[PDB]
């Protein structure tokens, strides 16, 4: 938020932008939490091709 | 019936022969009978000296579809 005129708080967008050091840190800390993803083989192999088409579109 | 044998032997034996040696093996009394035979055997001859000579992605999906039948 900021304050513009009256004078209320304008809402603003945000992001979490990892600087290289925080890239390294957040990575090294979140190593372990990574998911198992027990979905069957067909499920995974499906998720993939979905992702590929997505990339194609972009 | 014997000579082909030696031939069919020597094809795999070793790639490289002097013509006099082929005569020695095949029991020829003649030098020209040799390249007669070798042509009949399709052997490319150099001046007395003969010579006797699927993507991975696919593979993966193949293993899968073989598994999920």
């Amino acid at each position: 938020y900021v304050a513009i005129e009256e004078k209320t708080f304008l809402h603003l967008p945000c992001t979490i932008e990892a600087e290289e050091a925080e890239e390294i840190g957040v990575e090294h800390l979140l190593r372990d939490v990574r998911d198992q993803a027990a979905g069957g083989l067909s499920i995974r192999l499906t998720n993939q091709l979905k992702s590929l088409k997505g990339l194609q579109s972009k | 019936a014997i000579r082909d044998e030696i031939a069919k032997n020597t094809e795999l034996s070793y790639d490289f022969l002097p013509l006099s040696n082929i005569k020695a093996l095949l029991f020829f009394n003649n030098e020209k009978e040799t390249e007669k035979f070798a042509l009949e055997r399709n052997w490319p001859i150099v001046n007395s000296k003969v010579y006797f000579n699927t993507n991975i992605i696919e593979k993966a999906m193949d293993y899968a579809i073989s598994i999920e039948n």
